[PDB]
């Protein structure tokens, strides 16, 4: 079926940087709004949402530090994680939408995710 | 400033002292200043398809040979 | 033919005359010359007092000094002329008053100096205060400096003394002192005194207000703002100085509602 | 002078023939279509023709409104963490297939546009809670204006953007828009780029998407539920319908034959076989 | 005779030149803007100009309605102790930023005012209770009249104050108001005081706020839920929209460049940097 | 007491026997006694910007030197 | 963030007077309706509400005795407490609003308060 | 009346405009304004190409520097403009071409500098070579320097390398570089840029040749020679410098005999 693949995760110390990438197996002629999500305990959390270009929304925790871009041609998105905090440690995911600038944990499928471990000191 | 136009009557009621016969008209009054707000008049023109059907430089006379 | 020029002008009002050899024509704000109140537009019913030549004449305010560090200056009308001869008197004795003006800003230098002053006449020139704790709090005294006028500044410094606030304006230059960008001020009637070209600015201003006549002691119709568009420079000197002088003449001024004299608290 | 509703030409009676006139023979190489009528090849009777092409005029062809997008909303548990409850959709017809195909028979067009909005809502989790009739704000944000960040920020004040406040349960909302193209006509197809890549510049800097231009950048429609948060979640959908009125079109083209794939003319593998099987000598 | 929708002047064809006429040279000191057209500095062709300034006339510029305030209500547990369930808002446009900025390009104005009210409501605590459609009373209390003290006192009888009884779920309410200023025009800015402090009086007695006058005191709008108390709490919001019609404006001014701060022209520290970074020699 | 005015037609339908051509008009009837209730006519005038652009006392002739 | 500071509280005998004051750290360009609240057991009670000037509302207990003013320039309010009763003993608070002449215990933040102790005899 | 002057001029061609506040009128060489080829005088039969605004516009060549030791400079037309936009292109693509010109030489200083430049437009400005062993031997490359032009010299220095001759011009200033006394150059259309008076020279030159149209790549119709009549002097400085800039606009240029592009050996 439709497949999204997360990549770029790893383990870094606090204050560090990362860049997560999510590409679709084949192109999707419907999904234009991409989103990022995370989780640690037993509850999912919305990171950022990005439509075609260049309207980009963020959350009250990841704003200013995180930035989403993504190609306006290839159905893929990118997450630049700066000034990383030990609280950011979680499994990050990717999910396509339709025309949904808003965000809610209500996606049909779920890829696999990518682990981000933030070291303290 | 009413616009009265005629309708093309298809099915006629058994009437010629009100409906069916004595030309049925309809009224239209535009209520807005912007032309974009108007309804479509549908009172449109047709044209000869030649610009697409016969785009040749030298006129085509059907009875004659195309290539001469 | 006879050699008449846009550069050489002579202005005569009452018993005063001003001459100029380096003018850049003159401005009649909004293309409206000052005029008396028409019957069709009249408001107060009593016969108005029209001082004419007693008040309609050129009064010279105190001279200021332009240096490399000058940020700008400002005055309010009729405030600045509040203490000027019969104009001042007629102003204080009446509840209502209206007046137009001929503002002539003077500043000469040499073929070796450089700089440019923007002279702007702003209708209803409300200036920003100095507090980040209270709005619209500048006091009457500070709002009306009279002939000395006030000055613009390059940095906003909030008044932090909440015990005894200074209650004054803190007009930032690039913000024209009212939260708008200076570069736009040119929408107001104005002239520029560019040293290489001219040595004076002349602005004829009509009475402008939402009413036919209003209280002069409470409300200033116009505001004169002078800011250095291009800074002063001379030869290779580090501290050049040239004076700037204002001469203002009320025009077609009329007053209604005579009473006893208003004695304002100015300090 | 020929109107769309005028009757077509009558069939004239014609008898046998034996001459040098050769209507039947032609040469398609010229690129012309042979303008024959029955009487040119067979004997015909006189027929007073009544049929008209009134229903096939350009105006009448696009007389039906058509869906373009399905915008949706969503309420969570409480706030919990979320307060981004609002839909923003980039106005473009190229999202569906039905209207899109119809607008491709031609290369260029001009038309006043009528938009109708059908709004529906519903409950999610079975509950005894009851929501009060909702009011929706459909805000047109032209290219440039600030796009809403929070559901309750300044942008929603709308001091210059046209906005429609729709009350639920009333006749669907409707508005008209003039021909708003920056060109003399809208371009259904654009064979080119927005940027010319220059040799003394980086490839990245000179790059752009093939067939894309601001010729078709119309901005966005932002929709939100005006009412404040309710304890019981209600989901809403706004369907947008476009009807091109007062339309004119130029340059005919062959209609799209394989499934659409993106906002371009591109095609996807495995969708390239529109024709079925049929023997050459079978009726 | 020149109407807003008239076409702008055509471009006249002009050829090479070599003369004493010097359109290009000017002197901004005079305070005049050099009235040049392309043909004054380059060779031009003849162009029949079709564009018009119809959309930039003052009337068309303020043709959009805009939000001004968000008035709210609230029901508690029972009465418990409270019975002051009603909102009173002092009518002033200076509460938002969007409409306010647009009304600052000019010093004075005159206009008939159209007000539209969009009312929305909702539930609070999850409950199986159901409220019946509400009726709201929007009462204009001009400066002077008695302001409501209790939700159910005499003042609500409204024998002279105009009032609008809005039923929930119907088309938003709307009314028109003539130019109601005590002056020949409304004053967007007022450089002065309401009181002259006199020397033979105490400073306190002669004191007033800079830039404030009754020129803009229009009174208040008091809104309440007409229906009696319900067991289940319903919260309601009334958004007010103002559209200045039949408008005239005087004396242009530079638009507000830094964030608004109070009903005056004052500015707050840290909001004084409207421009971004850009090199002098970079395109 | 109807007010009939003309519309400035932008996009024209393929019609000249109803729409597009033969001047499209619109009707307006005021229903209230107070002028404040009226809709905006939008039939507005323009003016020469001179009062702001050229507020100089002595007329500006573009071809001549500004300062003479 | 936004800060309100109560002052003027103390201990007085019945029939006495006090004057409470509440000023904002910095000016607030939105909050124009100020309110006073109190509490003793485990329930808050609305005292008085005051908008810009000079509409002032009171409660069925504190009316006639209490009076609220406040500057129409500086975002601050004042409470004049006369003919004080031992029942008035409570912690008084201050809270800004918007355009809310009405009162309800529903404020976002909460300053600190000021104790008022009323002696009997 | 309106203040029109011989000193203030504005020249507009194509999409370019030049202004000047210190002109000394302008010269129309031999009283003939540039014109297109008349039918009665025509020669080649094919329809000519007339670029108009594409080529008839002001092109600014590289700026040179005038010092106390400058002897003079020279350029050839159409050579100097050989690489200028569409003019250059139209020139190379056609076998034949004709064009008039508006040459505007620019050089400002101060009321404190002094000096005078003679700007001369010479029809068929053949310059003398550098050899005393071979005549008419200057090579095509050296004869056509393009926009950079060449320079005059104060001393004739014969080229003695007979192995690999330099094959260049050696134009002596007082000899106008062609064996005639400079003092006579004034017979050619000219202007003098005398610092105290003006800061520019304007020469409108018609197409001048023994034929109606000729090969532009082979033959230069006009030559621009700029020599310091009076040397540069400033204050009491030993090494003053002021730049000189040329801006040339082809006029009424037409071309015949189109083919493939001529790719000359320029080095
Ligand atoms: C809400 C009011 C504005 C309605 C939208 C009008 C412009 C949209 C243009 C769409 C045209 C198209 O994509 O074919
Ligand atoms: C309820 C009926 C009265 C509607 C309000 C009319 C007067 C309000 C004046 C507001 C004008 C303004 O502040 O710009």
């Amino acid at each position: 079926q439709v497949q999204l693949q997360e990549s770029g995760g790893g383990s870094v110390q606090a204050g560090g940087s990362l860049r997560l990438s999510c590409a679709a197996s084949e192109y999707i002629p419907s999904a234009n709004c991409m989103r990022w999500f995370r989780q640690a305990p037993k509850e999912r959390e919305w990171v950022a949402s990005v439509l075609r270009g260049g309207y980009t929304w963020h959350a009250d925790s990841v704003k200013g530090r995180f930035t989403i871009s993504g190609d306006n041609a290839k159905t893929a998105a990118y997450l630049q994680m700066n000034s990383l905090k030990p609280e950011d440690t979680a499994i990050y995911y990717c999910a396509y939408s339709n025309t949904c600038p808003g965000a809610s944990a209500d996606f049909r499928s779920w890829g696999q995710g990518t682990q981000v471990t933030v070291s303290s000191h | 400033g009413a616009q009265v136009s005629s309708q093309k009557v298809g099915a006629h009621e058994n009437s010629n002292r009100a409906y069916g016969g004595s030309t049925i008209n309809y009224t239209t009054i535009n209520y807005y200043r912007d032309s974009a707000s108007n309804a479509a008049s549908k009172q449109d023109f047709s044209q000869d398809p030649s610009k697409f059907t016969e785009p040749i430089k030298d006129v085509l006379i059907k009875t004659a040979p195309m290539l001469n | 033919a006879c050699g008449y020029s846009d550069r050489v002008l002579q202005l005569t009002l009452g018993n005063s005359t001003i001459t100029t050899q380096e003018a850049a024509n003159s401005v009649v704000a909004y293309g409206r010359w000052p005029e008396y109140l028409r019957d069709s537009e009249a408001n107060p019913v009593d016969q108005p007092t029209e001082p004419d030549v007693a008040a309609c004449r050129f009064y010279t305010l105190d001279t200021v000094s332009w240096t490399k560090e000058s940020r700008g200056w400002w005055w309010k009308l009729p405030d600045a002329l509040r203490d000027m001869g019969l104009f001042g008197q007629n102003m204080y004795y009446h509840y209502l008053g209206r007046s137009g003006y001929t503002v002539h800003v003077q500043c000469n230098a040499s073929k070796f100096h450089q700089g440019a002053l923007g002279v702007f006449a702003v209708p209803e020139m409300c200036l920003a205060g100095d507090s980040n704790t209270t709005t619209m709090h500048t006091s009457y005294q500070n709002a009306n400096p009279g002939e000395k006028g006030g000055t613009f500044t390059g940095t906003f410094t909030p008044d932090n003394n909440q015990t005894s606030p200074a209650r004054r304006f803190c007009p930032v230059d690039y913000l024209l002192g009212n939260g708008t960008l200076l570069g736009n001020a040119f929408v107001f009637p104005h002239q520029i005194i560019n040293l290489r070209t001219n040595n004076c600015a002349t602005l004829v201003l009509p009475y402008v207000n939402s009413l036919s006549i209003d209280s002069m002691v409470k409300h200033n119709n116009w505001g004169i703002a002078i800011l250095p568009l291009a800074p002063l420079n001379f030869a290779s000197e580090s501290s050049p100085e040239i004076p700037i002088t204002l001469t203002i003449a009320p025009m077609c001024c009329e007053f209604n509602g005579l009473r006893n004299i208003t004695l304002p608290r100015l300090q | 002078a020929a109107t769309s509703r005028d009757a077509l030409p009558n069939t004239e009676a014609s008898g046998p023939t034996h001459s040098k006139e050769i209507p039947a023979l032609t040469a398609v190489e010229t690129g012309a279509t042979n303008p024959l009528v029955p009487s040119d090849t067979v004997q015909t009777r006189h027929v007073v023709q009544h049929r008209s092409r009134s229903e096939s005029s350009i105006e009448s062809f696009f007389a039906r409104g058509a869906c373009v997008t399905i915008m949706t909303v969503d309420n969570p548990a409480s706030t919990t963490n979320k307060d981004k409850l609002f839909a923003v959709w980039k106005i473009t017809y190229k999202d569906t297939v039905q209207l899109r195909r119809k607008l491709e028979f031609f290369t260029y067009s001009r038309f006043d546009m009528e938009l109708t909005f059908v709004v529906t809502a519903n409950f999610t989790e079975t509950n005894n809670g009851h929501a009060l009739n909702q009011v929706y704000q459909i805000m047109y944000v032209p290219p440039g204006a600030p796009v809403p960040e929070k559901w309750d920020d300044y942008t929603w004040q709308t001091s210059s953007n046209p906005s429609i406040f729709y009350t639920y349960g009333t006749a669907p909302a409707r508005i008209s828009v003039p021909y708003v193209g920056i060109s003399n006509a809208y371009s259904h197809f654009y064979d080119g780029f927005s940027k010319v890549p220059l040799k003394d510049q980086s490839a990245a800097l000179g790059d752009s998407l093939y067939g894309a231009a601001s010729l078709n950048d119309f901005g966005i429609l932002a929709v939100r539920v005006v009412n404040d948060h309710n304890p019981t979640k209600v989901t809403s959908k706004i369907r947008v319908y476009l009807k091109p009125k007062h339309i004119r079109v130029w340059c005919p083209r062959p209609p799209r034959a394989v499934a659409y794939y993106g906002p371009g003319v591109d095609y996807k593998d495995g969708t390239l076989t529109p024709l079925s099987t049929k023997d050459l000598t079978t009726y």
